[PDB]
RNA sequence: ACAGGUUUGGUCCUGGCCUUUCUAUUAAUUCUUAAUAAAAUUACACAUGCAAGUAUCCGCGCCCCGGUGAGAAUGCCCUCCAGAUCUUAAAGAUCAAAAGGAGCAGGUAUCAAGCACACCUAUAACGGUAGCUCAUAACGCCUUGCUCAACCACACCCCCACGGGAAACAGCAGUGAUAAAAAUUAAGCCAUGAACGAAAGUUUGACUAAGUUAUAUUAAUUAGAGUUGGUAAAUCUCGUGCCAGCCACCGCGGUCAUACGAUUAACCCAAAUUAAUAGAUCCACGGCGUAAAGAGUGUUUAAGAAAAAAAAUCACAAUAGAGUUAAAUUAUAACUAAGCUGUAAAAAGCCCUAGUUAAAAUAAAAUAACCCACGAAAGUGACUCUAAUAAUCCUGACACACGAUAGCUAGGACCCAAACUGGGAUUAGAUACCCCACUAUGCCUAGCCCUAAACCCAAAUAGUUACAUAACAAAACUAUUCGCCAGAGUACUACUCGCAACUGCCUAAAACUCAAAGGACUUGGCGGUGCUUCACAUCCACCUAGAGGAGCCUGUUCUAUAAUCGAUAAACCCCGAUAGACCUUACCAACCCUUGCCAAUUCAGCCUAUAUACCGCCAUCUUCAGCAAACCCUAAAAAGGAACAAUAGUAAGCACAAUCAUAGCACAUAAAAACGUUAGGUCAAGGUGUAGCUUAUGGGUUGGAAAGAAAUGGGCUACA
């Protein structure tokens, strides 16, 4: 605006980053409740394979398998991070394929 | 056209009217009941000063009248 | 940023989100060796071993190094130095506590007031004033080491450690618990530094040299990971069929997937490669008519900006008083007639109605006004009189004073209007639009409430018409100011603060969700918009003859059958059929035949699935006038492109038209009728792309089908 203004109002602050799903941290160890299904967004549909969780932030939080073909037992030990799904309403945490009680997708060969 | 977000404004109006005069009286409570809590932390306000300039007692001739449950 | 992708049928514009670059943890997949740097989840709890000693006593040392970042908006920077120590023939030097202040210093104003935060007396601890801080952010709250040859802070916790919990590795190694986060219970004082020593010297988990770890660079001995729709380097065959799955953004999968999973080639990085999460980077010296944003209005404070000119008058409707009434309407009488009112049409309603003639109150102010004045804005236009329209004139608030309608409180008023409500119609319904009553309420006096599409969506005050077209609208801009705007919702919302409000006003967020949301335009199409002109078997009005009823014929649709297919709004229904007793025949039932028509073929043959893969032939708009290359123009182009006293259009082609045929004319009929549209019709005329069948979805023989409870389309024959 003017100078005086823009003297009194400061320069501008780049604001601080809201944290994400995984609050800062790169992953986090988690604990299965219910494997379940969901339903997709309109364009597309299918039926994901989703679980519920609970993490060492004591969060209870909905994540994502990805990979054809799993066994995710109740009280199963996991490992996720932040990739957002871009199929799915508010499921932003996968589920790191290979560690603790998820081995990598199998492979038919 | 700009009539579209009037139409949301219009909208969320009514919406809400109607939903303030069925919460009606749930609604008058909350609000008496936070003036309830006004007037005390008011009044913990001035305790607080008694007991932290040493006085015991409120000074003379102090009610501390209620401001915020002034009604008719 | 040298930018790139992403809003729409498309075009700009505005505007987020994302990609592309570099670093760091951690994870997944791989991993050969050295060298060098770096080593770290946790002020959670700690087993054990060590991290201060020296030295003729005494003395001196003993968080100094070393560790950590818990705390505190801490602090940076700059003054000024008490004290401690060192040197020394008394002054130098190094640290530097306390105490200060030029200036700089995290977020938040939804934390706006704090509550004695000041001074004066030098009298010698008493008296005297009534102050201080604060919108240039006081006082709060929330998060946090840092501005780094270092500085600040802590040392089990109770900011401080007398005392209290209680028995302390945030020294080196190690260890439980915790966390996405994993170095040796390692050797030496040999160098440096430190402590003591007169000294040799002694001690030192500081440090030195190692040990471990792809954590980062370097060198080679080491080859692997990710990608391949687009942005963005790079693909073939299968499988799968909106499923399994994938994507950072746009998106991919619904039978032929370069997007999935797996091959095949490539691409690019490479002892690393991807994924994740944090950073660096990233708004606005840009804007505010239509896009997010000029507050409803004025004045002043604080704070600022300044050559000269800058008070002239109502063409008369500011405001506030007090008085007054012309038209109309109503009470209420006098007559007179039975109706009067009311709509598209009615009904209900009223006849204490209607017309006429009289006539107060209340309310509202034709024409003038084709005027454009007065007020700060809201607002103000019947008449008269009284009072009367700030500032020698810049800007200015959260302060002050006003602020349409509606609404609230008390009292009056009540012609007419009228939310509500009750009748009446309309309607599937009609809580509406139409009708009829009647109320709060519009009116006055006094007090509140403080909101508007309070909009001319265009801030104030001086200027200029220079420069100049995003679009549209009211053409483009300086200068001084204040106010306001950082995607869209969420949200004129939740919590706060204040208000004569207590379904209120004002101030005004976040979770979450999405990759948009917006402004202006462009061609279409559409319109129970408006205007003109038509319809010539054609909508209406009109004429004739029929269909719907009856019997029958014949086609669909349903039921029935072991027993075809196709068509099925206009554009199906005596339709493919100008044609089914066997045949036709594709169907069902049984039986049978396997190089099984042909010159040759691990080959024939298939009325099997795709008409949404198709060619063929057609339907349809359509007796509609347009389609289309080649160019040319438009202060830009999505697209448009004519005016004949002509203004940017020219153009061969295909349509129409013209000619042909109906045996001469003419008209009439026939024919013709592009481009496209309907993924319209038909893999059963035939032919084909893709798929399937191959001792059968192939080829033969023998029979068998086509019954009517109905429902309906078209015909025929009648009813004389
Ligand atoms: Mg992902
Ligand atoms: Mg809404
Ligand atoms: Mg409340
Ligand atoms: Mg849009
Ligand atoms: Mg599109
Ligand atoms: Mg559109
Ligand atoms: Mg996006
Ligand atoms: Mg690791
Ligand atoms: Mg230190
Ligand atoms: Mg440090
Ligand atoms: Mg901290
Ligand atoms: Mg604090
Ligand atoms: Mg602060
Ligand atoms: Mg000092
Ligand atoms: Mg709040
Ligand atoms: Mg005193
Ligand atoms: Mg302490
Ligand atoms: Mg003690
Ligand atoms: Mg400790
Ligand atoms: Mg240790
Ligand atoms: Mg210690
Ligand atoms: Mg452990
Ligand atoms: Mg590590
Ligand atoms: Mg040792
Ligand atoms: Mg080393
Ligand atoms: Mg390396
Ligand atoms: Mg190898
Ligand atoms: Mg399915
Ligand atoms: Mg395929
Ligand atoms: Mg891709
Ligand atoms: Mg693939
Ligand atoms: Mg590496
Ligand atoms: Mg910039
Ligand atoms: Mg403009
Ligand atoms: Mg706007
Ligand atoms: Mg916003
Ligand atoms: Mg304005
Ligand atoms: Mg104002
Ligand atoms: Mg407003
Ligand atoms: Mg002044
Ligand atoms: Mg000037
Ligand atoms: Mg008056
Ligand atoms: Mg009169
Ligand atoms: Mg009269
Ligand atoms: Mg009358
Ligand atoms: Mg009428
Ligand atoms: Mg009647
Ligand atoms: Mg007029
Ligand atoms: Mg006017
Ligand atoms: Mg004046
Ligand atoms: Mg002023
Ligand atoms: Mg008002
Ligand atoms: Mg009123
Ligand atoms: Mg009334
Ligand atoms: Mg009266
Ligand atoms: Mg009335
Ligand atoms: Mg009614
Ligand atoms: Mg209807
Ligand atoms: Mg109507
Ligand atoms: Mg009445
Ligand atoms: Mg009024
Ligand atoms: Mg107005
Ligand atoms: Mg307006
Ligand atoms: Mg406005
Ligand atoms: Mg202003
Ligand atoms: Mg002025
Ligand atoms: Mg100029
Ligand atoms: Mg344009
Ligand atoms: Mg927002
Ligand atoms: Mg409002
Ligand atoms: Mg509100
Ligand atoms: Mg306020
Ligand atoms: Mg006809
Ligand atoms: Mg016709
Ligand atoms: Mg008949
Ligand atoms: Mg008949
Ligand atoms: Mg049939
Ligand atoms: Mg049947
Ligand atoms: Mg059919
Ligand atoms: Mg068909
Ligand atoms: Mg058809
Ligand atoms: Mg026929
Ligand atoms: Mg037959
Ligand atoms: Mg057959
Ligand atoms: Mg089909
Ligand atoms: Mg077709
Ligand atoms: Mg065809
Ligand atoms: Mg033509
Ligand atoms: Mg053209
Ligand atoms: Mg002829
Ligand atoms: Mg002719
Ligand atoms: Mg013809
Ligand atoms: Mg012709
Ligand atoms: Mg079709
Ligand atoms: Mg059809
Ligand atoms: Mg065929
Ligand atoms: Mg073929
Ligand atoms: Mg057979
Ligand atoms: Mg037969
Ligand atoms: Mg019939
Ligand atoms: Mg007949």
């Amino acid at each position: 605006a003017t100078l005086n203004q823009m003297h009194r109002l400061g320069p501008p602050k780049h604001p601080p980053g809201k944290m994400g799903p995984t609050a800062g941290r790169p992953q986090l160890k988690g604990v299965v409740l219910r494997t379940f299904i969901r339903k997709p967004k309109k364009p597309n549909s299918a039926n994901r394979k989703c679980c519920r969780v609970r993490l060492s932030t004591g969060r209870e939080a909905v994540c994502f398998i990805p990979g054809e073909g799993h066994s995710l037992q109740e009280h199963h030990v996991v490992l996720v991070q932040g990739g957002r799904t871009q199929d799915l309403p508010g499921v932003k945490l996968t589920v790191v394929r290979g560690k603790y009680d998820c081995g990598h997708v199998q492979k038919k060969k | 056209k700009n009539i579209l977000k009037i139409r949301r404004r219009k909208m969320n109006h009514h919406k809400y009217r109607k939903l303030v005069k069925r919460t009606r009286f749930l609604r008058r409570k909350v609000r008496e009941g936070r003036l309830r809590q006004k007037q005390v932390k008011f009044e913990r306000d001035l305790k607080r000063i008694w007991q932290k300039a040493g006085l015991k007692e409120a000074p003379a001739g102090w009610q501390t009248p209620k401001i915020y449950l002034k009604n008719q």
